[PDB]
C-alpha cells in the first residue's frame, strides 16, 4: 500500500462526520467513573413519561389555570367540554408535553399514544362523561348521539376516578385525529359541596413511538 | 405506593460516621396551611434539616456529607374537600430570579425548614415549565382518592462525599394544580404535613 | 430508535463559537483568547440543559481564513491553556512558549485542523445545574468544575500583519452519558450562566380562541 | 533601615494611668521588635521580645501587643520606678536600627 | 487501500502527540545500557521522601534558621507553639518540600500526608507538646483545651524523641487543614542544661498520593 | 499514577530554540547554524536539572515561515553537523554537501520537517551535573559527553534573497530513563552552563508576619 | 541502621588490580570541631583520599578507577550536649559561585581531606535548597539519641571506569540544622570524626 | 484504511534514509552475479 491516488473528497471538512482525531494530552487520566443514579439512554423512555397538557390553552386564560379542563355543574346533558387534536408536534396544547416538545427536535414520527384524565372534584361528587376519539379522516362530531357511534369510553367519574384513551395510530410525514369530551350525565352533588371540578388530561407516547431525522427546533 | 426515585434505594458507599435510628428518626415540620390562593412550597434537600436536632449537629460540625431520604406528605383533609397536589422531588433545583435584581436572595435558596412559597409556580420559579415537571420522581395528591405521598430518594450528585451547609441536592416542591375548594362551613385551611426520615447517611471530616 | 438515542442526540458537531484574530487597523492584537464554552448559542444550550449531569470528550476544529475567503500560507498557532494554567497576554508572551500546553501549528491554506479534547472535570461528570453555593448573589448556581480550557489562538509573525483572520470553532460530543432528565426551558434565556428569566411569562402553549375549537 | 520610631518623644500621667507609647515601623519587620527600658544613669533592661512575651523577671505591670505597623507597649497601672525612658528596638532590618525615647513624666 | 481521500486535520503540527519520524542517522549504534544505581521511574516515589519544611517562615529571620520551631524554657503551659496549614502546593512551610514543589508542576491533586516532628534538645530535657489537627471545615482553635476535642496526639519528648502526624486526607479540586503544636506541659531542665531547644518538621506523602494534569510552574 | 511518571513528566514536545536564517538588509548571512541545546530556557533547564544522569532520544520539528507568517515556496536546507564533524561557515561552503551531514530539503510552505535525533552520548547518558574537571576555572563541571550536535539552515539559493525566516525548533523527548534524584533549583539561573547564584538569597518559602499566623 | 545508598552494595564488575584489606582499611581523618557558629562541611568522593596512605599511591599512579565507600561519622559528644546535623552524600556534587568571581577556586571544588566549610548551607553552595537534601541518601545525627551515621555508597557513574584525580564523584556533607548548645561548664566544641573504608575497589592503566 | 491525516514531516527529503522509489526500468534482468574473489564486507577486517 505504498503507492496511493487521492480520490475526491480530499481536504473537506464534513460536520456530521465519525472521524478520529489525535487526543490533546497523551496519557491523561480522567476522573473515574462513578455510578450516578438515574441514566436515560433514548429519548424515547423520555417520551413515554406523562406530562400535563395546556388543555386550556386559551386567550386570556393565564397562569397554571390553563392546565385544567373546567368541568362544572350547570352544562346541561349532551354538551361539549373540551376537545383537544391528537397532534404532538403542532401548536396546540400537546405543545407542554414531553412528547411535544422533543417531537419538534425531529422530522418524521409515528406511534401510539395515550391521555389519562383525572378528575379532581370532592368525593362525594358523582357522574358520567362520554370521552370520544375521532380518527383524521372525519371531523368533530356535532352531537353526544353522533360521537357514541366510534372509538369512545363512557367514564362514571364517581366510581373510578382515572381512565385513559389509548390512541392507536399517530403518523406524521404528510389530518389529524380528535379527542372530545362530552357531558354524558349531570353532576350532580348532595348538600354543601362545591359544584365546580376540573379534569386534568396528561399525555404520553406509547412504547411503539418512533422518531426519525433529527433537526434544530423553533423554540 | 412509594415512589423509589429512578428504581435506587439509598445505600452506604462501600468501604466515616454513620449515625444510627437516633439520626434516622421520624423529622415531623410544622404544618403549612393549604388555601385556594396557595401557589406552592419547596424545601431544599439538606438545607430543612441542618438546623433540626441531632441532624443539625452532624451537618454543621463536620465537612463532608452524603445520604438519602424519606419525604412524606400528608394532607389531613375532609370528605367534602376537593383539591389535587403535585408532590415532586427536583435533583438540583436551582432557582431563578425574575427581571423586570438579577440573582436569587439567599432567603430564596436556603429557605430553612420552613419552605419558600412559589412566586410563579407556572415555571417552577426556576424557567422550566411545571407541565413538564412530571419527568422527575413525584407522586399525585387527589383529596378524593388519596391524602398521602411517600417518596424515596438516594443520594444523587457527581461525587461520592459533598458539603452539607453549602451544595442542597434536590428540593421538595409541592404545588397545588387544582385549586382547593369548600362550600360554607368547612376548615378553610386543609394541613399539609411533611415527615424526613435521612436513610444510610454518612459524615466525615469532624469539625 | 438508534436515531433517538442520547448518543446520537447530541452528535453531528456545531459551531459553539467564532472567535476573530484581530490584527489590523486600531485592534493590532494578533491574538485572541477564547474560553472554552458549550452552552455558547441557545440552540445547543436548550439541549444540554435537558440533562443535569452529562461526561463526554470533544473533538474540536477550526476552519479559519481570511476576511474575504481567501486562505494564504500564513501559519497559525492552536495553544490549548488547560483548565489552571496563565492564559497568555500578548503577541510576544513567554505563555506562548509553555511546554505544558499543548500546541498545533497548521497553517491558513491547509485542512482545518482537529484536535480531541478529553474529559477534562475534577467530578465524575459536568454540571449544568448546581444548586448550591461555591468557596466554601454572585455566585449562586456557578459550578467551578465544569470549565474546559481556553484556546490561544495567534498568527506565528514579528510585526503586524494587517490581516484579520476570523476562525470558526467546531466541537463535537462524543461518549456522551446524560443523567437526571429535566423539563425542556420554557422561557426565554435573559442572561447567560444564570436560569433568570422575565416577568412577563410566555404560555408553553399557543391560546385559541376557545377550548372546544380545532 | 527600617527606621522603626516611637511617636511620643515625651509623656505625662499620674500614678494611676495607662501610658500607651508606640513604635511605627516603616517597612515589613515582623514580629522581631523588642523594648529596651533605660534607667536614668544606669544600664538598659529588656521589657518585651518578639513584640508579645514578658521576659523572666518583668512584673505584670509591663504588656506588649502589635497592630500592623503600629507596634506599641502598654503599661498597666503606671506604679512607681516607671518615669524612665524607653526604647524601641528590631532585629528584622539588618542595620538594626532603633527609634526615639518615651521618657515619662508626671 | 489504494483510494484514500484526507479527512481533516491533515498537514498539522500538534506538539503533544506521539507520532513517528525518521532516524537520522540509521544503522548508527548508540552506547549500550550498562546499569547505573538509583533509577526513579515516578515522581510519587519522590514525593513520598520526607524533607523539611520552612515552618519558621517568618519576616527577618534569614538563612538555615527558617527550618526551625523553637521551644523554650519560659513559654507557660497551654501557650501557642507553632501552626502551619496543610497546603502542599500553596505558598507557606510546604513551599520547600519535595512535595511542595511537585505539586506546582500539577494542577489538581489529592492523598494523605505526614509531618514527622523531631526534637532536638538535650537528652535530660523532658516536658510535653500536644500536636493537633483541625479538618478543613473548622478554622483553628484558640485554646489547647478547644484543641484537646480533635484530632491530636499527646508527645512527650522526654520518651520518644520523634513522632508522626499522618494527615487522613487532603484534596485539591476548587479550606485546607490546619495543624498546631500546643504547649501541654512546662519545658523542664535539670541544672547546668540549655532551657531552648528547638522542633523540625518533615513533610511527606503517604502511597495514596495521586497528580494529575501537568503543567508549567511558576518558580 | 501513570500521569507522574518520568516517562510523562518530559513529553509534550515544546520549543527548545527559536533560530532565524537572516537575509535582508546588513546580516546578509542566508544560513544559520544553531547547536542543539536542551537547556536553553530556564523552564526545562530546572526540570532536567531535577535527575543526575539521563538517557533519551528526541524528534525534532521545525516550524518555519517568513517574518509576517506567510509561507512562499522558498526552499530550504536543515543539515544536521553531527557531534563532531566541521561547521559551515558560508552560504555557499563545501560543507553543504558532505553526505556524511544529513539534510533535509524541505520547502516554506510544506508540514513541517519532522526527524529523529538517536542516543549521541560516548557515555551511557548524559549528564547535567559533572563534577570534575574535563581535559585530563572556565572549565568546572562542563561535560563535552552531553553534545548533541549542530543544526544549520540555508535557504537553497544563489544569490541574497531579502527574507528573514524564522524558524522554531521543537524537541520531544522520547524514551526517556533518568537517575539519581536531585533537588529542584531554588535560587534563580545567573548564568548559563553553571549553577552560579547571586549573593541575595531569596527564601525557599515565603515569609509571613508570625509563626503562629495562619 | 547503615543506610545502604539507592539499596546496592557497592561491587566488583565483572570479568584490573583489584586490592585488598591493605587499601580496604579505616582511614581516620582529622576531627573537626563542631561549635555553635559552625556552619557545615564537605569532602568530596576519591579527592579525600588521593593523598593518604596507599590509596594515594593507587590513584595517582593509575590511569582508572572504580569503588565504592563506607563514610562513617561520630560525635563524641556528652549528654548535656545538643544539636543536629544532616549527613548526607550527594551525588554529583557540583559547587556554586556567589556573583556579587564566575567560577569556583580549585580549593573549594577539591578541598583535600581537610573538606570546606561552608559559605551559604541554607542553599548547599549548589543554588538547590537544603531543605530538599533529604532526597539523597542521607542520616541524621540527633546528639540527644544518637551520635553516629553510617552510610554505604555504591559507585554511580556513567562509565564504568574513570579518572581517580578529575572527577570526584560524590561528596559527603556534614550540615548542623539545629545548632550547637551547651550551658557554662562544657567542651565547647564537640568533636566530628570521619572514617572512610573504599568498598571492592578496582584500578588500570598503570603509571 | 481510507481516511487518513497527513501528521507533520511530509513532502520534506532526509537524505540519511532508508525509503523505497520505482524502478526506473521495469523488466530489466541485470548481469548475473559471478563469484569474484576477494569481497570485504567490514571495514573492520580492513583494519585488522
Amino acid at each position: 500500500g505504498f503507492p496511493t491516488e487521492l480520490k475526491p473528497g480530499t481536504n473537506q471538512f464534513l460536520t456530521t462526520d465519525d472521524g478520529t482525531s489525535p487526543p490533546i494530552l497523551p496519557g491523561f487520566e480522567p476522573t473515574p467513573l462513578i455510578h450516578i443514579p438515574g441514566e436515560f439512554t433514548s429519548l424515547l423512555d423520555l417520551c413515554q413519561v406523562e406530562t400535563i397538557l395546556e388543555v386550556n390553552n386559551t386567550t386570556g386564560t393565564t397562569g397554571v389555570s390553563r392546565l385544567l379542563i373546567p368541568v362544572r355543574a350547570q352544562n346541561n346533558v349532551d354538551q361539549l367540554c373540551a376537545s383537544f387534536q391528537v397532534d404532538p408536534g403542532r401548536n396546540g396544547p400537546w405543545q407542554s408535553t414531553m412528547v411535544g416538545q422533543i417531537c419538534r427536535y425531529y422530522t418524521q414520527w409515528s406511534g401510539s399514544l395515550k391521555v389519562t384524565f383525572m378528575f379532581t372534584g370532592s368525593f362525594m361528587a358523582t357522574g358520567k362523561m362520554l370521552i370520544a376519539y375521532t380518527p383524521p379522516g372525519s371531523a368533530q362530531p356535532t352531537t353526544r348521539e353522533a360521537a357514541m357511534l366510534g372509538t369512545h369510553i363512557v367514564w362514571d367519574f364517581g366510581l373510578q376516578s382515572s381512565v385513559t384513551l389509548v390512541i392507536p395510530w399517530i403518523s406524521n410525514t404528510h389530518a389529524t385525529g380528535i379527542v372530545t369530551i362530552w357531558y354524558q350525565t349531570n353532576f350532580v352533588v348532595p348538600p354543601d359541596t362545591p359544584t365546580e371540578a376540573n379534569i386534568i388530561a396528561l399525555g404520553a407516547a406509547q412504547k411503539n413511538f418512533t422518531l426519525k431525522l433529527c433537526k434544530d427546533t423553533d423554540e | 405506593n412509594i415512589v423509589l426515585s429512578y428504581g435506587e434505594w439509598p445505600e452506604y458507599c462501600p468501604s466515616p460516621t454513620r449515625p444510627d435510628v437516633s439520626v434516622n428518626r421520624f423529622y415531623t415540620l410544622s404544618t403549612k396551611s393549604w388555601k385556594t390562593e396557595s401557589t406552592g412550597w419547596y424545601w431544599k434537600f439538606p438545607d430543612v434539616l441542618n438546623d433540626t436536632g441531632v441532624f443539625g449537629q452532624n451537618a454543621q460540625f463536620h465537612y463532608l456529607y452524603r445520604s438519602g431520604f424519606c419525604m412524606h406528605v400528608q394532607c389531613n383533609a375532609s370528605k367534602f374537600h376537593q383539591g389535587a397536589l403535585l408532590v415532586a422531588a427536583i435533583p438540583e433545583f436551582v432557582i431563578a430570579a425574575s427581571s423586570p435584581g438579577l440573582y436569587p436572595d439567599f432567603a430564596h435558596t436556603n429557605p430553612g425548614k420552613d419552605g419558600q412559597e412559589f412566586r410563579d409556580p407556572y415555571v417552577l420559579d426556576a424557567g422550566i415549565p411545571l407541565s413538564q415537571a412530571l419527568i422527575f420522581p413525584h407522586q399525585w395528591i387527589n383529596l378524593r382518592t388519596n391524602n398521602c405521598a411517600t417518596i424515596i430518594m438516594p443520594y444523587i450528585n457527581a461525587l461520592p462525599f459533598d458539603s452539607a451547609l453549602n451544595h442542597s441536592n434536590f428540593g421538595l416542591v409541592v404545588i397545588p394544580i387544582s385549586p382547593l375548594k369548600y362550600c360554607n362551613g368547612a376548615t378553610t385551611e386543609v394541613p399539609i404535613t411533611l415527615t424526613i426520615a435521612p436513610l444510610n447517611s454518612e459524615f466525615s471530616g469532624l469539625r | 430508535v438508534n436515531e433517538a438515542s442520547v448518543e446520537h442526540f447530541y452528535s453531528r458537531a456545531g459551531l459553539v463559537g467564532v472567535v476573530e484574530v484581530k490584527d489590523s487597523g486600531t485592534s493590532l492584537d494578533g491574538y485572541t483568547v477564547w474560553p472554552i464554552d458549550v452552552m455558547g448559542f441557545v440552540q445547543q444550550r436548550r439541549k444540554l440543559e435537558l440533562s443535569t449531569y452529562m461526561r463526554f470528550d470533544a473533538e474540536f476544529t477550526f476552519v479559519s481564513n481570511l476576511n474575504n475567503s481567501t486562505t494564504p500560507g500564513m501559519l497559525l498557532q492552536y495553544m490549548y491553556v488547560p483548565p489552571g494554567a496563565p492564559k497568555p497576554d500578548s503577541r510576544k508572551s513567554y505563555q506562548w512558549q509553555t511546554a505544558t500546553n499543548p500546541s498545533v501549528f497548521a497553517k491558513l491554506s491547509d485542512p482545518p485542523p482537529q484536535v480531541s479534547v478529553p474529559f477534562m472535570s475534577p467530578a465524575t461528570a459536568y454540571q449544568w445545574f448546581y444548586d448550591g453555593y461555591p468557596t466554601f448573589n454572585l455566585q449562586y448556581g456557578q459550578c467551578p468544575n465544569n470549565m474546559m480550557g481556553h484556546f490561544a489562538i495567534r498568527t506565528v509573525s514579528e510585526s503586524t500583519t494587517g490581516k484579520n483572520i476570523h476562525v470558526r470553532v467546531y466541537m463535537r460530543i462524543k461518549h456522551v452519558r446524560a443523567w437526571v432528565p429535566r423539563p425542556l426551558r420554557s422561557q426565554a434565556y435573559m442572561v447567560k450562566n444564570y436560569p433568570t428569566y422575565s416577568q412577563t411569562i410566555t404560555n408553553t402553549a399557543t391560546d385559541r380562541a376557545s377550548i372546544t375549537t380545532t | 533601615d527600617i527606621q522603626m520610631t516611637q511617636s511620643p518623644s515625651s509623656l505625662s500621667a499620674s500614678l494611676g494611668e495607662r501610658v500607651s507609647l508606640t513604635c511605627r515601623a516603616s517597612q515589613d519587620i515582623g514580629s522581631r521588635l523588642n523594648w529596651l527600658q533605660q534607667e536614668p544613669d544606669g544600664t538598659i533592661k529588656r521589657l518585651i521580645y518578639a513584640t508579645s512575651s514578658l521576659d523572666s523577671g518583668v512584673p505584670k505591670r509591663f504588656s506588649g501587643s502589635r497592630s500592623g505597623s503600629y507596634y506599641s507597649l502598654t503599661i498597666s497601672s503606671l506604679e512607681s520606678e516607671d518615669f524612665v525612658d524607653y526604647y524601641c528596638l528590631q532585629y528584622a532590618g539588618f542595620p538594626w536600627t532603633f527609634g526615639g525615647g518615651t521618657k515619662l513624666e508626671i
